[PDB]
């Protein structure tokens, strides 16, 4: 919010870019190793799990 | 007394359906953190002698 | 703040402690220096 920015002493957009980021990054982690399969891509466990 | 500032933990994003793509559910989900802080004092020592 | 996605850890990083000092006023001192003083040198 603009009223925020200025209620403050130092920036806070640097840290919201960063963890935006490094959230994208941990779900994608995340998913590729266990994700399921339902509008996920599949995990390798749970592929391994259903071979 | 000293006190500095400690970065909060990691967020994720979320997966859409392609279904919803339309809609307004095609952003996904919100990230969200707040900081913390600590805090350092010191303590006292001495001794004495006389001659 | 605590109103959008990211907040800070209390007021002390939302705040300004200024050094500036102010005092209110005070009363006047009139009767102590207007009698002639008679120097002494013994009891």
């Amino acid at each position: 919010t603009d009223e925020t920015e200025e209620d403050a002493i130092f920036s806070l957009l640097p840290l919201l870019r960063k963890r935006l980021i490094e959230a994208h990054a941990v779900s994608i982690e995340e998913a590729f190793m266990t994700g399921d399969g339902s509008g996920k891509p599949k995990g390798l466990l749970t592929l391994a799990s259903e071979d | 007394i000293l006190t500095m500032l400690v970065e909060p933990d990691a967020g994720r994003a979320t997966w859409v359906a392609a279904s919803a793509y339309g809609s307004d559910n095609t952003t996904g989900s919100e990230v969200t953190g707040a900081l913390t802080e600590i805090h350092f004092s010191t303590y006292k020592l001495a001794a004495k002698s006389f001659i | 703040n605590q109103s959008s996605s990211v907040e800070v850890s209390s007021e002390s990083y939302e705040t300004i402690f200024s050094q500036r000092i102010i005092r209110d006023l005070q009363k006047e001192l009139v009767v102590g220096a207007l009698f002639e003083e008679l120097p002494m040198s013994s009891k």
